[PDB]
This record gives C-alpha cells, sequence and structure tokens, in this order.
C-alpha cells in the first residue's frame, strides 16, 4: 500500500528488511528509486551488483534456507536517502508482478543548512498584463520543513498564497517556492511587501517595494 | 552503452488511447527484452508488462485487458498503447531493458527452475497527464536583478506563468550557461495551471552587459519562447 | 565268517526334513531408539563365533525352488508385521470427507494435496477442523471444493504405524534346532538346483537382511566370479528369473522435500501424525544410478543370458507392462517412506551380435500401503521429518520373458515382481535343512557275551 520508514545515523551501516518473505529458493532484486528520477537497481541477483554500483550495498545469498533477504548499506550518506523496493521471486509463489512495498530511507544527524531566500517583485511587463505575482524562492535548506507567511506592512495577506511542498535537489538540500498573487492596484497601494520564511526555530524575512 | 528515449504526447483525454514510443540506440531490440513501468504520485511504481526478443508479450493481470505492447523491427523503438485511460493512469512512464535469468533449485528435467527478470538499463522517463482540460501555453516574464548581496553576487531569473500541463524545460543562452542555475519545481495553483521559476546567480561584475537570455519550451503548447532579461 | 549286527549311535546320516526354525541376531542395546519389528523385544543372540564345518567328499542335491525355509521366512515376516501393528493407533475416524486443494506452485508441474477435514478431539462432544498434507495416491475424489476420501476407506480399515518402530532391515540368522542341521553350498558357479560338489554345514545361516523390494534386489549378497542366472525352468516364461550380480551397482534415492510432522490429538491417548506444510522448495523424489556401471552390469547380464538362448540372438530389455501400480514400479522403503519408481530408463535396451551421466528415475510416494498382496488391515506410514537420502547397494534383479513368439528370432526381458518370496529365495538359495538320523546298524564280526 504505502511506504515503510527507516532511519539511520549518518556514517553507520543499515539493514533493510524485505516484506513478503520467500517460501522457497528465491532470487531478489533491490532497486533504488528517487522521486521523479529513474530507478537504479543495486542488486539483480541476491549476491550480485551491476557495474558502477559501489561495493557498499550488499544482499544476502540464500546458501541455506531460512535466511532473510536484507539490504545492507555501509557508510550511509545523504545520497543513500531514497526509496528502496524489494522485488521477490520465489519458487513456490507464481509470477511476481508487483515490486515490494516502498521503504523510505532517511539519514539522521545530517547538518542543518540555513535557507537561502530571494524575493522577486512583479515584472513591469506583468503589470502591463494587469496581473501581479510576488515570487519567494527558498533554496539549500535542511531539514526540508519550512512555513511561509506573507506580510503587507504589518498585516498578513492570507489570501492568494500558493506554496510548493519542499523538494530535494541535487545538492541533497531541499528547495521550495511560494507565489503570492496580487492585483497591480494592490501592489501599488502598499508601501512594501515582505516574505517571512520560518525554518526550525529560525526565521528570515525579505522585503521588496514598488519603484 | 545503451540509451533509451521516451517520447509521447504528455496529455491525453480521458477514455482515449494513450500511445508512447521508446527508441533504443545502444543495441538491436531483438536480442534483449523490454518492459514498461509507471510511477504515479502517492503510490509505488508498477510493472505493467514486458516484451521478449522473439516478440512475445506478457501483461500485468490488473491492467491486462487494456494494454498492448509492440516493438518495431525497422526502428529500434518499442510502443506502448493503453485503452480507456482515466486520471489514475497519468504517471511518469519508464521503459527499461529487461534481461532474463534462470534460477535452478533442483534438477532441470523435472522442472524445478523458475525464470526471473530484471531491468538493468532505464530511460529518463516521460510524464503523461490525463485530463479533459485543454493545453495552455506559458507566459514568460523576466525577473530583474535586485542590484542583492555585497558583491560578487547578485541574482536574476525568469518567471513562467500559469500553463498546462507539466513539464516545462528551461535553458539559458541555449545551454551556454550552466553555473548558478536553479529551476524550482512548479506550483499547481487553484486555477488548474502550473507555474515555475528559474534563477541564475551571477556576479554583479558580470553586469554588464553579458546579455542574459532564458529560453523556455513547452512541448504540449508547441511554443518556444525566448525572453531577454535586463535591469 | 560269522557276521553279527552292531549298533552305532551318532553316525553321519541325514535326511531331508522340514522343521520349525528360529531367529538369532546380535544384541544391540539401542537404548535410545528401539523395537524394530524383526529384532522384537528379543531375538536370541548370535554365538560370538559361528562354526562352519566343511564336509569333504560330500555331494548333496539342492533345490532353491522347493525350499521350505522360504515359506517359513515369508510367513514370519507377515506375522511379525501384524504383531507390530496391533498395539498402534487405528485411524478409523480419519475416513471423514476431505476438502482438498493443491499445494502451492506455479502450475508448470503437482501430485501432493492440501487437505482440510474435521476430526474428533479428545472430548467426545467437541470437534476440530485440522489440515494435513496427503500425496495424491492416498486419496480419491467422490463428487465440489474438491471433496476427497482416503483410498483405503472402501476396501479396508487402517492403522497407523507406531512412530518409534523402525523399518530398517537388520541381519537375521535362521537357526535349526538340535538334532537338525543346515547344509550350505559353497560352489561359486552353482546353478540354482543340482548336485553341489562343495558343501559345509552350519547351525545358523549368514546375516540375512529382510529387504522388502520389487524389481531390483537391494542390499543382498553378491555372487563370486561370474554373475549368476537362476530360474526354476529357463524355457518357461511364466517362471520368473533371478539375477545376482558379481559387482554391486550404487543407487541413491532422495526425497528432497523438507517435511514437517504435526501431532494432532484425536482421542484419549490416540494421536494422529499429520503432515505439516513443506518448508522450502517442492521437489519430487528420485534415484540416480551411474550409467557407466549400470551399462557394464547390464552387459555382464546379457553375456550370461545368451548361455541359455544361443551364442547369437537379439536380446532386448523393455519396461514392465503388467499389473497394478504397486507391481509396475520398484517399490521399497527408505527412512520410513515408501518409494515407487519408474524403471523404464534402466530397461530400454537392445543387444545384438554379442560426463558422469547418471541415470535418473522418477519416484512417487505413498503413505497408505498393502504389501504382500494384503487385502484387509492397511497401514499409514507416519510422515518423516526432514529431507530423506539413503544409499543402497543394488545386488540383484528379477526378470520375466514376454513368452509366446516366434522362437529364437528375438528375446525380450521385462522386470517383474509376481511374488515377494523370490526376494527370500535370492538369499536362501545356498541353504537347506536336514535332520540327523544318528542310528546306524552294520555287520561286524563281533558278538555280545553269550547269556549261557
Ligand atoms: C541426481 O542426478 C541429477 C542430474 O545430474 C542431479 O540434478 C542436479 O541436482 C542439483 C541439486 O541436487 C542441482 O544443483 C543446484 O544446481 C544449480 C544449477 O547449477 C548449474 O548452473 C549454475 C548457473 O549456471 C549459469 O549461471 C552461472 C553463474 O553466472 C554462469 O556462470 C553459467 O554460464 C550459467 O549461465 C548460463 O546458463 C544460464 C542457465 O542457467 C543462462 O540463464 C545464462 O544466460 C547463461 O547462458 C552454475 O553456477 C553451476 O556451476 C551449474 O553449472 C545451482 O544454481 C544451485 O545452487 C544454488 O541454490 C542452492 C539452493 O537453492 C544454494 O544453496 C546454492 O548456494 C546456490 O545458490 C547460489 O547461487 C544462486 C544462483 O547462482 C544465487 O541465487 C544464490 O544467491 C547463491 O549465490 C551464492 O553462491 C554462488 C555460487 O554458488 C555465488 O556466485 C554467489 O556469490 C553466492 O555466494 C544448486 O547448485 C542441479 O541443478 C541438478 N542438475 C541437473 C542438470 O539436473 C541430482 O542432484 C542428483 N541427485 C542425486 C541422486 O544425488
Ligand atoms: C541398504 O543399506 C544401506 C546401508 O546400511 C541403508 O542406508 C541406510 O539408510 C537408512 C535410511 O533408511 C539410514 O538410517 C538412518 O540414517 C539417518 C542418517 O544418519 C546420519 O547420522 C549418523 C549419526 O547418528 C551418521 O553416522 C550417518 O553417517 C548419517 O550422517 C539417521 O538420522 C536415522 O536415524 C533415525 O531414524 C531411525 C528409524 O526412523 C530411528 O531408529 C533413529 O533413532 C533415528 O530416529 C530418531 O532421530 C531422528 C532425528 O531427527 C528423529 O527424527 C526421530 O524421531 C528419532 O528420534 C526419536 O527417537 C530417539 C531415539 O529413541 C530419541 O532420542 C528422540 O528423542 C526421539 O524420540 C537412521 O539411522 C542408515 O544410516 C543407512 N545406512 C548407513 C550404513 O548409513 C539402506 O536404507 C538399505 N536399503 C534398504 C532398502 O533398506
Ligand atoms: C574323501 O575321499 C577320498 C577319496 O575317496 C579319500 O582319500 C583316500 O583316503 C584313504 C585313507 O586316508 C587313502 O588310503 C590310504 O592311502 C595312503 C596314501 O598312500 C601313500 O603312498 C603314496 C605313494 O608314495 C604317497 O604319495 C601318499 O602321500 C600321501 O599321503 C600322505 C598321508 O599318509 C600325505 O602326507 C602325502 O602328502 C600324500 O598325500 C601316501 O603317503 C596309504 O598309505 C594308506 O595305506 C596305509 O593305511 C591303511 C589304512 O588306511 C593301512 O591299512 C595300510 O596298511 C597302510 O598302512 C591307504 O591306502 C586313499 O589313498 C585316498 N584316496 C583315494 C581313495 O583315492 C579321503 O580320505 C576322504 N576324506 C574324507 C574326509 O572323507
Ligand atoms: C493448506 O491450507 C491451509 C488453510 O486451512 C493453510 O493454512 C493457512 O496458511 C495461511 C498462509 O497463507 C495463513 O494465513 C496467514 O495467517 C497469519 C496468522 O495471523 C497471525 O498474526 C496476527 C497478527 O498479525 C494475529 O492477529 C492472528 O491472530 C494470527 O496469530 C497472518 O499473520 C498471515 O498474514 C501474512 O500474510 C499476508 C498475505 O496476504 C500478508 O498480507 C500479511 O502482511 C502477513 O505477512 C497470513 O494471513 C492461515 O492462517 C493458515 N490457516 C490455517 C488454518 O492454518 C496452509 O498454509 C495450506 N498449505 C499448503 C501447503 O497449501
Ligand atoms: C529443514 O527445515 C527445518 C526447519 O523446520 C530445519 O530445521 C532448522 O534448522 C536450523 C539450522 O539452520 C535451526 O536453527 C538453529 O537453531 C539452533 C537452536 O538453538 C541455534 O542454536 C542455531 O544458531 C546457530 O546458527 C546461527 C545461524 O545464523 C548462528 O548465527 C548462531 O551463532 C548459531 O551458530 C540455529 O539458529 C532450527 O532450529 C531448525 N528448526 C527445527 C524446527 O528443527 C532443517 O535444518 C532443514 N533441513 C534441511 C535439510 O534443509
Ligand atoms: C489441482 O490440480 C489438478 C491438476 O493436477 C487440477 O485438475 C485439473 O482440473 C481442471 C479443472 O479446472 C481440468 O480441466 C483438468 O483436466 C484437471 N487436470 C487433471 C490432470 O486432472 C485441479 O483442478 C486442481 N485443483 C485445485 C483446487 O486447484
Ligand atoms: C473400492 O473403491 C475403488 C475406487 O477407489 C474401486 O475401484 C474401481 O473399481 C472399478 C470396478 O468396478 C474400476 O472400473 C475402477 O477403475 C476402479 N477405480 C480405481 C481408482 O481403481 C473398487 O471397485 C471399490 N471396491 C468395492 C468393493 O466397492
Ligand atoms: C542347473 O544345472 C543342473 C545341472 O547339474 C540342471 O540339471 C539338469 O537339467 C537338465 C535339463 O535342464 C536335465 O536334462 C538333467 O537331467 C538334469 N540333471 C540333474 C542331475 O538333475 C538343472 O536343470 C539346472 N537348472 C536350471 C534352472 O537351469
Ligand atoms: C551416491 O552418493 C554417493 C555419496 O553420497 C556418491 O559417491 C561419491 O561419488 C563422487 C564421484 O562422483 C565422489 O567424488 C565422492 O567422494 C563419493 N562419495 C563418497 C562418500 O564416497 C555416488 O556417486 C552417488 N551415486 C549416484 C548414482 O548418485
Ligand atoms: C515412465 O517414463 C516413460 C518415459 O519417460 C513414460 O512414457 C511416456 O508415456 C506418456 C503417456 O503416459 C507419453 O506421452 C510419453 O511420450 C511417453 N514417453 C516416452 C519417452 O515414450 C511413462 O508413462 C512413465 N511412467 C509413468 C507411470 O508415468
Ligand atoms: C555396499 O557395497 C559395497 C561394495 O562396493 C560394500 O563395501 C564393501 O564391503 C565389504 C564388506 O562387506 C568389503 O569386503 C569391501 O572391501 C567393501 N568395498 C570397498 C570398495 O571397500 C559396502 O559394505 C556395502 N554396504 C552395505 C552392505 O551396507
Ligand atoms: C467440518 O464440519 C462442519 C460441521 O460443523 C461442516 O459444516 C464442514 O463442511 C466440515 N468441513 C470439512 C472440510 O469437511
Ligand atoms: C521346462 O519349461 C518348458 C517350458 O518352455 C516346459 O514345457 C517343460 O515341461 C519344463 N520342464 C520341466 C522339467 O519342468
Ligand atoms: C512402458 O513403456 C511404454 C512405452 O513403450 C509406456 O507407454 C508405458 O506407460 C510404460 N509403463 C510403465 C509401467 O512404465
Amino acid at each position: 500500500s504505502y511506504v515503510r520508514p527507516l532511519s539511520v545515523a549518518l556514517g553507520e551501516t543499515a539493514s533493510i528488511s524485505c516484506g513478503r518473505q520467500a517460501l522457497g529458493s528465491r532470487a531478489v532484486q533491490w532497486y533504488q528509486h528517487r522521486p521523479g528520477q529513474a530507478p537504479i537497481l543495486l542488486i539483480y541477483n541476491n549476491q550480485d551488483r551491476p557495474s558502477g554500483i559501489p561495493e557498499r550495498f550488499s544482499g544476502t545469498p540464500d546458501i541455506n534456507f531460512g535466511t532473510r533477504a536484507t539490504l545492507t548499506i555501509s557508510g550511509v550518506e545523504a545520497g543513500d536517502e531514497a526509496d528502496y523496493y524489494c522485488h521477490m521471486w520465489d519458487s513456490r509463489s507464481g509470477f511476481s508482478w508487483s515490486f515490494g512495498g516502498a521503504t523510505r530511507l532517511t539519514v539522521l544527524g545530517q547538518p542543518k543548512a540555513a535557507p537561502s531566500v530571494t524575493l522577486f517583485p512583479p515584472s513591469s511587463e506583468e503589470l502591463q498584463a494587469n496581473k501581479a505575482t510576488l515570487v519567494c524562492l527558498i533554496s539549500d535548506f535542511y531539514p526540508g520543513a519550512v512555513t511561509v507567511a506573507w506580510k503587507a506592512d504589518s498585516s498578513p495577506v492570507k489570501a492568494g498564497v500558493e506554496t510548493t511542498t519542499p523538494s530535494k535537489q541535487s545538492n541533497n538540500k531541499y528547495a521550495a517556492s511560494s507565489y503570492l498573487s496580487l492585483t497591480p492596484e494592490q501592489w501599488k497601494s502598499h508601501k512594501s511587501y515582505s516574505c517571512q520564511v520560518t525554518h526550525e526555530g529560525s526565521t528570515v524575512e525579505k522585503t521588496v517595494a514598488p519603484t | 552503452q545503451v540509451q533509451l528515449q521516451e517520447s509521447g504526447p504528455g496529455l491525453v483525454k480521458p477514455s482515449e488511447t494513450l500511445s508512447l514510443t521508446c527508441t533504443v540506440s545502444g543495441g538491436s531490440i531483438s536480442n534483449y527484452y523490454w518492459s514498461w513501468i509507471r510511477q504515479s504520485p502517492g503510490k509505488g511504481l508498477e510493472w505493467i508488462g514486458y516484451i521478449s526478443d522473439s516478440e512475445s508479450t506478457n501483461y500485468n493481470p490488473s491492467l491486462k485487458s487494456r494494454v498492448i505492447i509492440s516493438v518495431d523491427t525497422s526502428k529500434n523503438q518499442l510502443s506502448l498503447k493503453l485503452n480507456s485511460v482515466t486520471a489514475a493512469d497519468s504517471a511518469i512512464y519508464y521503459c527499461a531493458r529487461a534481461q532474463q535469468g534462470k534460477r535452478i533449485y533442483g534438477m532441470v528435467s523435472f522442472g524445478e527452475f523458475f525464470y526471473y527478470y530484471y531491468m538493468d538499463v532505464w530511460g529518463k522517463g516521460t510524464t503523461v497527464t490525463v485530463s479533459s482540460a485543454s493545453t495552455k501555453g506559458p507566459s514568460v516574464f523576466p525577473l530583474a536583478p535586485s542590484s542583492s548581496t555585497s558583491g560578487g553576487t547578485a541574482a536574476l531569473g525568469c518567471l513562467v506563468k500559469d500553463y498546462f500541463p507539466e513539464p516545462v524545460t528551461v535553458s539559458w543562452n541555449s545551454g551556454a550557461l550552466t553555473s548558478g542555475v536553479h529551476t524550482f519545481p512548479a506550483v499547481l495553483q487553484s486555477s488548474g495551471l502550473y507555474s515555475l521559476s528559474s534563477v541564475v546567480t551571477v556576479p554583479s561584475s558580470s553586469l554588464g552587459t553579458q546579455t542574459y537570455i532564458c529560453n523556455v519550451n513547452h512541448k504540449p503548447s508547441n511554443t518556444k519562447v525566448d525572453k531577454k532579461v535586463e535591469p | 565268517e560269522n557276521l553279527w549286527v552292531t549298533v552305532y549311535y551318532g553316525v553321519p546320516v541325514w535326511k531331508d526334513a522340514e522343521t520349525t526354525l528360529f531367529c538369532a541376531s546380535d544384541a544391540k542395546a539401542y537404548e535410545t531408539e528401539k523395537h524394530n519389528v524383526w529384532a522384537t523385544h528379543a531375538c536370541v543372540p548370535t554365538d560370538p563365533n559361528p562354526q562352519e564345518i566343511h564336509l569333504e567328499n560330500v555331494t548333496e542335491e539342492f533345490n532353491m525352488w522347493k525350499n521350505n525355509m522360504v515359506e517359513q521366512m515369508h510367513t514370519d515376516i507377515i506375522s511379525l508385521w501384524d504383531q507390530s501393528l496391533k498395539p498402534c493407533v487405528k485411524l478409523t475416524p480419519l475416513c471423514v470427507t476431505l476438502q482438498c486443494t493443491n499445494v502451492t506452485n506455479a502450475i508448470t508441474d503437482g501430485e501432493l494435496k492440501n487437505c482440510s477435514f474435521n476430526m474428533t478431539t479428545e472430548l467426545r462432544d467437541k470437534k476440530q477442523k485440522v489440515y494435513s498434507l496427503f500425496y495424491r495416491l492416498d486419496v480419491v475424489q467422490i463428487n465440489s471444493n474438491k471433496e476427497y476420501r482416503l483410498i483405503n476407506c472402501n476396501t479396508s480399515a487402517i492403522t497407523q504405524a507406531c512412530p518409534k518402530v523402525s523399518f530398517e532391515p537388520i541381519p537375521i540368522h535362521y537357526c535349526a534346532p538340535a538334532g537338525f542341521a543346515i547344509l550350505k553350498c559353497k560352489d561359486k558357479k552353482f546353478n540354482g538346483t543340482g548336485p553341489c560338489p562343495s558343501v559345509s554345514t552350519v547351525q545358523c545361516t549368514h546375516g540375512i537382511k529382510p529387504v522388502v523390494s520389487t524389481q531390483l534386489l537391494l542390499n543382498g549378497s553378491l555372487a563370486e566370479e561370474e554373475v549368476m542366472i537362476r530360474s526354476e525352468n529357463i524355457t518357461n516364461n511364466a517362471k520368473n528369473i533371478l539375477v545376482q550380480f558379481n559387482t554391486p551397482v550404487q543407487i541413491n534415492c532422495t526425497r528432497p522435500n523438507n517435511n514437517t510432522r504435526k501431532s494432532i490429538r484425536i482421542g484419549p491417548g490416540q494421536a494422529f501424525y499429520a503432515t505439516g506444510d513443506i518448508i522450502g522448495d517442492i521437489r519430487q523424489a528420485h534415484c540416480n544410478v551411474s550409467k557407466a556401471t549400470w551399462n557394464e552390469t547390464l552387459g555382464k547380464v546379457v553375456k550370461q543370458l545368451r548361455k541359455h538362448f544361443g551364442n547369437n540372438t537379439i536380446i532386448r530389455f523393455a519396461n514392465s507392462s503388467g499389473g497394478d501400480l504397486e507391481v509396475t514400479t520398484h517399490s521399497f522403503n527408505c527412512g520410513g517412506e515408501f518409494f515407487y519408481c519408474n524403471t523404464s530408463g534402466l530397461f530400454n535396451s537392445t543387444w545384438i551380435s554379442n560426463s558422469n551421466d547418471s541415470i535418473t528415475l522418477p519416484c512417487r510416494i505413498k503413505q497408505i500401503i498393502n504389501m504382500w498382496q494384503r487385502i484387509g488391515q492397511a497401514m499409514y506410514a507416519p510422515p518423516i521429518q526432514g529431507v530423506i537420502r539413503c544409499v543402497s547397494n543394488i545386488t540383484g534383479l528379477i526378470l520375466t520373458r514376454d513368452g509366446g513368439s516366434t522362437n529364437s528370432t528375438t528375446e525380450t526381458f521385462r522386470p517383474g515382481g509376481g511374488d515377494m518370496r523370490d526376494n527370500w529365495r535370492s538369499e536362501l538359495y545356498k541353504y537347506k535343512v536336514v535332520k540327523i538320523e544318528p542310528l546306524g546298524v552294520a555287520p561286524t564280526r563281533c558278538k555280545r557275551r553269550v547269556v549261557g
């Protein structure tokens, strides 16, 4: 149905159990999948890793029955964090079409990174189009949990606010963006507009004003 | 040494036939197997079917009634066709090269061997949305530099107003500038159209003028838009 | 010139006699596991050293086919089987209707069946629904889910072999009482019947293992020098053919399935041993036989075969074609499970003009058995835990001709097992029972002291 969570300290090895354990002799495939990217198989046969894969990942051979297919990751790092699927093929069960239930690997103890916020006022060409959007961009922040509150002056806006859920980038840090839709007349009326981003206990505020 | 390229519409009306094409450049289609996998948001990835080198199909029982897989001999491409699609059929679609393995736990003559498959090479993946809503070309507005941190450093960007559907590809100077680029994921507004932003971090000494232009492409809209950005 | 009769007591004189023999076997404490049916609680221990006394000049006629030691041993095995079955649990309530499904596999192959059924508990009023694993041969269908019954329930009652007793054959020495003796033919080239030039006398036979077998003979004794062909009459097709090897072939039989035993209580004291679910792969039982050695042994057989069929003639081998399933397959017991093997791969040959590659034989398994053509009380062999693997010497064979055909054109040999006694004859061919008549009267020139 849905994903099972796993948490590991940074730099410490981890074992990933496989659901629907086999009834007879089995050949298991371990796939590494990142959301939005192409899945990479780490182990096609239970021992066996394709070329290019680091030696840190390993799986159990079923030399003697009774062993449980697990995925061992040594030197756990940020890049290891991901979703891992366990494709099972045993002799007793028939054709196994579905992959295993996903396993969300999270790496604990990662160093937190302050968010880099950049607020952009609406373009003049957008104002000619009779529309206005304030664009608040947040990059390179971990852990990926932020709250965005918009202010005009003192006042909060609370309307026309649309924010993306944070998404991981190649930096292994998260990235989120917030859009405040406004009418050009409302943009000209107020003195300045402020984007407030709260990350953990800290809070960063950026301000922009009409020309 | 094998490359897979997924090409398709990216948007299909509900209750219509979806088609996709997966071109292979590394090797002949008739030596290895091929398979289709789809990844829908909020769910695990799903194996839907595979095709053999000798052109023998086999489908997942859940979708068996609606899926047809084909492979072309003249072109190293394999096609996927899905009938009576709905909003759930919309997902990221991957085609992958599957190799066959034989696992023997007893003696072969009586049986006691089962075949297993595994996909070593994957394509980048094409996204497909299913909705009655029409296509909407993007509106590109430049984001002027604030003039931001005591230098080097300053930031500019491009805004892609509401469009449909995903994805939008963004390059800068036709791929000439790669450093400092960061294209954020789009937001689905209550309007029903996505909106994204793309920023570049450059030194204020670079200004000016370095003549920074951003290029935006929307495959469903059939429109390619280039916009100049300046203070 | 005057001759008088004189009495001599203890003269070496004997006559052919049939008497009641008794058992003898060396004592193994076996304090851990006990009570194999043949050794019983007791069988008389063997003498520390047996005495085999050669008889110079003595030539005695033997007939292995008119031997009574065979019939005695036959009735002894049968009676021993019944004596060991009496105290064990009889499965009269196990004839409930069974709802059975196949054991899980991808359906590329599957004999064995998963059977659920009701069963009386210990309290008379309460009932339990339990499940057991049954091989296909033990059960037959009547009508739905599907519905099944045990094959025996319409022919006879059934009783479960006690788990402690072992079916392993141990050597049993047949001994004659005082006043009788056993004569042993030591002729290497000895035909089945006829005058034996080299004869010795013994009080007890050698250690004979009562191996219950069909087709090929197992764990027997090997003839020295040439292999031996023994029949009651060679030219008669109806009479079987006994073959004894000089070199033993090796045969390995394994049941790879890693079975489990489930003890379900079916009454006060009573306990049925159901077959639990298999652990691991589903593999069927088999036996390999080295193709090279079996080709050599088959070659030596046909060399001795042609000595009775012409120096040149077509001698071919075919599979069994007569009778029910229990006579068509090489039936035997290994570790407590009863194996039944397709032997067609061993007897598919034709002989004319004078890698490892081990042959493999498929073997099915039955848990309900009626050996020695027994109609009536059947036996349920309890399941054996773990994987089974036994190595056996195959020392002999039992063959049969096809009979009516155009003579001397081609000769065809198929394996048969018409009777179980032929297995006893294969090891009793050399022994014979006689009674000592120690009273001899002869004339000498000796007279007793006159009364007058
Ligand atoms: C009576 O007589 C009959 C007839 O002789 C006899 O029948 C035999 O019974 C045996 C068991 O009783 C049975 O044995 C098993 O045999 C399996 C097959 O062995 C052969 O093939 C394999 C594979 O060959 C492939 O792949 C190799 C590896 O890359 C490759 O080099 C070859 O080129 C070949 O590829 C080619 O052919 C493929 C088709 O198979 C094709 O797909 C390819 O495209 C290519 O064309 C060889 O490795 C052997 O050398 C033999 O040649 C064997 O696979 C199996 O054991 C495994 O399973 C056991 C239990 O399930 C485990 O306990 C054991 O450890 C093995 O598991 C290991 O390997 C598997 C798969 O490789 C892996 O999934 C596991 O994780 C585990 O890996 C670990 O060990 C391996 C190596 O051992 C290491 O590499 C890893 O790093 C891990 O450490 C059993 O060995 C036999 O099949 C059967 N024979 C026949 C012909 O019937 C019967 O036994 C006799 N019985 C009596 C009466 O005594
Ligand atoms: C032709 O001749 C050949 C050669 O003689 C025959 O081959 C023989 O084949 C036999 C199989 O049918 C085989 O017998 C068995 O061998 C098994 C393997 O032995 C291994 O271990 C020994 C060490 O002990 C090694 O030396 C050897 O090399 C092997 O590695 C044994 O495991 C078997 O033991 C059991 O079964 C018999 C009868 O069923 C019992 O009498 C015996 O006590 C064993 O049973 C107990 O233990 C098992 C263990 O799981 C339990 O499952 C079972 O319930 C029993 O446990 C209960 O009882 C004990 C004792 O009271 C108690 O402690 C416990 O708590 C429980 O209550 C068995 O011995 C022969 O070894 C093999 N011959 C040779 C020389 O190896 C061939 O069959 C012949 N052909 C024909 C047609 O007959
Ligand atoms: C089984 O059946 C066979 C055949 O029927 C029996 O063999 C016969 O045994 C009888 C009695 O033992 C033999 O009769 C006697 O023969 C001896 C031998 O003659 C001597 O001279 C030979 C010529 O030089 C010489 O080669 C012989 O060598 C043999 O014998 C000695 C042992 O004595 C041995 O050590 C050597 O190696 C040789 O093998 C031998 O020296 C002969 O001497 C006898 O005469 C004497 O004995 C009688 C009493 O028996 C006495 O009355 C005389 O006055 C004289 O003193 C006697 O003739 C017969 O030859 C054997 N062979 C036949 C009949 O063909 C055998 O005994 C049976 N055994 C059993 C267990 O039933
Ligand atoms: C012959 O036929 C019999 C039926 O009479 C089979 O016996 C059944 O075997 C199945 C196995 O497929 C058993 O089903 C399993 O039951 C387990 C019992 O649950 C216990 O644990 C829960 C807590 O989780 C307790 O609340 C409960 O009281 C029990 O103590 C389940 O745990 C199993 O669930 C697992 O498998 C499912 C499969 O979809 C997964 O989705 C789950 O996540 C989990 O991994 C499972 O449901 C059944 O109970 C057996 N019945 C009986 C009467 O024995 C034999 O197996 C069959 N044999 C052959 C050879 O065919
Ligand atoms: C057929 O299947 C049965 C299962 O029903 C199987 O019996 C099992 O064998 C295993 C052996 O692998 C037993 O497991 C052992 O149990 C003992 C009991 O305490 C433990 O001490 C053992 O621990 C050792 O092995 C570990 C392996 O990781 C080591 O890490 C450890 O340090 C010890 O050295 C071990 O766990 C199991 O108890 C039995 N179960 C039963 C019910 O008998 C049988 O072996 C199978 N046979 C075949 C031929 O496949
Ligand atoms: C168990 O397996 C047997 C095969 O050994 C199945 O028997 C078959 O049943 C189908 C009915 O769907 C018939 O068409 C076939 O002819 C049967 N084959 C044989 C060899 O008899 C049986 O249906 C299976 N039962 C279950 C419950 O799975
Ligand atoms: C007992 O039941 C068996 C079935 O298990 C009967 O065997 C059948 O006998 C008939 C003869 O009328 C044959 O045509 C069938 O082929 C037999 N079936 C099998 C599976 O062997 C047997 O006749 C029954 N005996 C009695 C006395 O009722
Ligand atoms: C075993 O060999 C003996 C020879 O000692 C056979 O006995 C002879 O058999 C032939 C015919 O086969 C008869 O003509 C002779 O009269 C028999 N001789 C004696 C002394 O009885 C015996 O038949 C052979 N047995 C088999 C089964 O071939
Ligand atoms: C039956 O099994 C025995 C042993 O389990 C086999 O004997 C082995 O033969 C191989 C040669 O292939 C030798 O390397 C081993 O050393 C032997 N083992 C022993 C204990 O001597 C025998 O070959 C098997 N026979 C068949 C027909 O399968
Ligand atoms: C024993 O094996 C032989 C050959 O392996 C089996 O003969 C086969 O019989 C089936 C019909 O039952 C035919 O379709 C096959 O063509 C036969 N094989 C050959 C090679 O001719 C025989 O049936 C087996 N015995 C049992 C009881 O299954
Ligand atoms: C199985 O047969 C073999 C013959 O290959 C037997 O091994 C021989 O045993 C006898 C004693 O009975 C020795 O004189 C031989 O030297 C042995 N042969 C070899 C090659 O060493 C083996 O004992 C038999 N196993 C049984 C009867 O259980
Ligand atoms: C078990 O007994 C019940 C009676 O309570 C019956 O309804 C059911 O069909 C029985 N099940 C089988 C497999 O015979
Ligand atoms: C030997 O067998 C043949 C059958 O071919 C038979 O006619 C003959 O009477 C038999 N001879 C004896 C003495 O039994
Ligand atoms: C004997 O072999 C024939 C093939 O000639 C086959 O049809 C038959 O089933 C076999 N019988 C046995 C009992 O193996």
